[PDB]
DNA sequence: ATCAATATCCACCTGCAGATTCTACCAAAAGTGTATTTGGAAACTGCTCCATCAAAAGGCATGTTCAGCTGAACCAGCTGAACATGCCTTTTGATGGCAGTTTCCAAATACACTTTTGGTAGAATCTGCAGGTGGATATTGAT
DNA sequence: ATCAATATCCACCTGCAGATTCTACCAAAAGTGTATTTGGAAACTGCTCCATCAAAAGGCATGTTCAGCTGGTTCAGCTGAACATGCCTTTTGATGGAGCAGTTTCCAAATACACTTTTGGTAGAATCTGCAGGTGGATATTGAT
């Protein structure tokens, strides 16, 4: 009769880390819409992948560049606020111990004739 | 007494600014801002609680405002021609963002 | 009288220094000794709004403790979204 | 049933982290920033493809909901990476039924 | 399927010509201004609806109620349009309830 | 068996004007919450005649100030922008034909006849 | 359909003096004009953007109003009149 | 008369100011803000229409947009001590709203 | 502070472009009657917060000293506002395939149930890094 | 330019609080089979966009003059930055205890489902009327002298 092959998760068969099913779960309890298509899911976690892998690698190279094997939020910001499309997407966020950008405005520094 | 170091104004406003713009901690006491909190809070209602980490919370939220806003307020006053920010910098930043009031 | 000491005259705990030391992160140089009290009238314009959506959550759960969440949500509605302390 | 039941997407952000930097940890404040930061996207993705769907009177959300309103959020170069990587993982998909 | 096809198109201008009759029965209004307040009246809605949606949510609540509502108008209007849109909210559920 | 009393509607009962039913059904027709209560659109309805009273009420003055039988954008614009409230809530909204308030800053005035002393 | 071409010159010196007139501008810098037709151009670029994919969405090819206010309503600036 | 009647330069810019301030009309001509339209959607899409609706109403975001940006130019204009505005005010005023350009 | 030109506001006056009013139609609200879900009352758990207090501590307050800023005043000359011509460029008015129904049958997806097993709370383990000494180097100011 | 006085960065060591792994287990993902929804072709269809032209008509590109504004220069008054002491409020770390968020059970109360009956709301065709524009004066504006 019944044979039950074995599983396989979703995002091994879309190639993904992110889940699927967890998703499909939180977009039918919130009220988004009454039914979700199969395919919704899948673009939405690899999107949500390719967007913290882009974050994930440039806040690592901050702290390569700071000789810190960990990422801490003071990577992140400055990651964020030194691409030009995060710091679009992410123009009215904190992020908290994540500080300031390092920036002085010209005209305020003394004049460099001093010697 | 005898000839004394003496740093010319500007030196170290500069070096506190590379320093905290170094660093991400806290420039704000917790316990000051925690009993501002409450009092605020008393006025609208009565023997309230607060968990420690949401006071954490508003005290990130109101400094990324004030440094926010000190920011725009800089670049109000260089455009006057001046260096030093006065209220009515920060009447203009706030009216151009619209927080009128 | 049990607890809760009647709060009073407790904005002066935000010290010129600590403006200061905003200030600086800001990237000011020089700052007018008339700014310090407008700072602080700003801030608790800023606060009051905060906390009166914050506690009108708490009112709506029934609940007599502010949690991170809800200040997290009143802030999202003043587009001052804060991020780290969950959601 | 002790001592309570939570959720978040702190497993999923570290392999992605291992694949990408190898030699790499990450700490737990961060952790919760970049959990913050997906049910943020998230939200925005969702409600605008909800509101396309009422605007076209449709009770469905496809794939073609959720790009478009990659489209209409993300700026610039970033939106036809995303958009690549949604398409190759719906034809993959689709592809190992 | 009649010989005629023509659709149907909802609006709240009757509502508010009515109100405007009863705050001024001396005057009218133009469909521009008809139109601008039906979108406003359109805009507070999904305001609203989506301010409740979002606290039901939060605390694992499945249904909206007027306690929602009001906790909604609090937090988006201010001071004393708040106070009085409580109110009169409050007057219509209290004469809802006693007038079944 | 039935009766089938005469049909009375939800607006009647509340005493309002505005639709109570039809903002139930767009409530569940909207994707808000599974369920809606009974005394949620009744709330609603009253608040937005309490707005809609106060806007036209508003530009009703505004017009006949201007000696204008009829309500144009404009008139509404002037209304909200000089009431604090509806300006906060409306910060961000455009009026259409609605135009700007008068509104010139003193150093743009002339000097005086203080110019012209004589 | 004809290319078009240097086209944001059509939007006339005297008709920016008027917009600035309208927010209370008594006197106007010559290098103004060409300053504020860029900023022009790229709002509505944005906005066109965001109106042509909602329209591409419903298998369309006419822009209406309600898709312009759509766009309009995500970068903040809701227009009240034209539907909705 | 001998010599024409002139103003004085600033009572002409007053006199244009209470008229546009007291009328609604637009201010834009149609045909070429119509021809732009068309220009800038053709780079993304081809063979596009446009309803005329679209277009007024698309006029009527642009001018409300540059209406407000004027009037928060002229108030940092006025905040340097002057009366001219220049491209540095915009410059400004569009950093404060935290828009890219 | 009187005089020329000027623009702008104030009273009649008309037909016309809407704006209001009124019949017919019907989707859509409301009225019964059942089923199915619930949010509020009560109880029990234990755990996060509050008050208060003994002892450093490094932060803040006042009080001095002064280089350097602000604001005001003054002038060269350049700038852009008024204004007269006459011409493009815009305005209005004729004229000649794509958005919105209807049907369908079939891709796609809800609903119930069972099965597997991935994620999560918590005990063990590991390990990057704050902190602390210390040396060598980069900025700074008076001279 | 020269040189003593302070800051900054790096090299190194060491204990450790926070990050990473291994158990255990249970509520949720995933496969299977009924039954249900609606999405893309395919055929109307009517209505409203697109060029195109022709007659005006008025706003604006050009060019001219000239009031007056900007920005450079000088400089006197004051005034916040910097720094030396002494109070003294914040930090830590307990000690006690207390009352409230969280979970569970059970319930009368409240809302969806499904059907029928009935009517306010829209669409279109008929009347009402407020006012854009035009006509004619009266008087606040502005400026020259």
């Amino acid at each position: 009769g019944k044979a039950r092959a074995k599983a396989k998760t979703r995002s091994s068969r879309a190639g993904l880390q992110f889940p699927v099913g967890r998703v499909h779960r939180l977009l039918r309890k919130g009220n988004y819409s009454e039914r979700v298509g199969a395919g919704a899911p899948v673009y939405l976690a690899a999107v949500l992948e390719y967007l913290t892998a882009e974050i994930l690698e440039l806040a690592g190279n901050a702290a390569r560049d700071n000789k810190k094997t960990r990422i801490i939020p003071r990577h992140l910001q400055l990651a964020i606020r030194n691409d030009e499309e995060l710091n679009k997407l992410l123009g009215r966020v904190t992020i908290a111990q994540g500080g300031v950008l390092p920036n002085i405005q010209a005209v305020l520094l003394p004049k460099k004739t001093e010697s | 007494v005898k000839k004394p170091h003496r740093y010319r104004p500007g030196t170290v406003a500069l070096r506190e600014i590379r320093r905290y713009q170094k660093s991400t901690e806290l420039l704000i006491r917790k316990l000051p801002f925690q009993r501002l909190v409450r009092e605020i809070a008393q006025d609208f209602k009565t023997d309230l609680r607060f968990q420690s980490s949401a006071v954490m919370a508003l005290q990130e939220a109101c400094e990324a405002y004030l440094v926010g806003l000190f920011e725009d307020t800089n670049l109000c006053a260089i455009h006057a021609k001046r260096v030093t920010i006065m209220p009515k910098d920060i009447q203009l930043a706030r009216r151009i963002r619209g927080e009128r009031a | 009288k049990r607890h809760r000491k009647v709060l009073r005259d407790n904005i002066q705990g935000i010290t010129k220094p600590a403006i200061r030391r905003l200030a600086r992160r800001g990237g000011v140089k020089r700052i007018s000794g008339l700014i310090y009290e407008e700072t602080r009238g700003v801030l608790k314009v800023f606060l009051e709004n905060v906390i009166r959506d914050a506690v009108t959550y708490t009112e709506h759960a029934k609940r007599k403790t502010v949690t991170a969440m809800d200040v997290v949500y009143a802030l999202k509605r003043q587009g001052r979204t804060l991020y780290g302390f969950g959601g | 049933r002790k001592r309570s039941r939570k959720e978040s997407y702190s497993i999923y952000v570290y392999k992605v982290l291992k694949q990408v930097h190898p030699d790499t940890g990450i700490s737990s404040k961060a952790m919760g920033i970049m959990n913050s930061f997906v049910n943020d996207i998230f939200e925005r993705i969702a409600g605008e493809a909800s509101r396309l769907a009422h605007y076209n009177k449709r009770s469905t959300i496809t794939s073609r909901e959720i790009q478009t309103a990659v489209r209409l959020l993300l700026p610039g170069e970033l939106a036809k990476h995303a958009v690549s990587e949604g398409t190759k993982a719906v034809t993959k998909y689709t592809s190992a039924k």
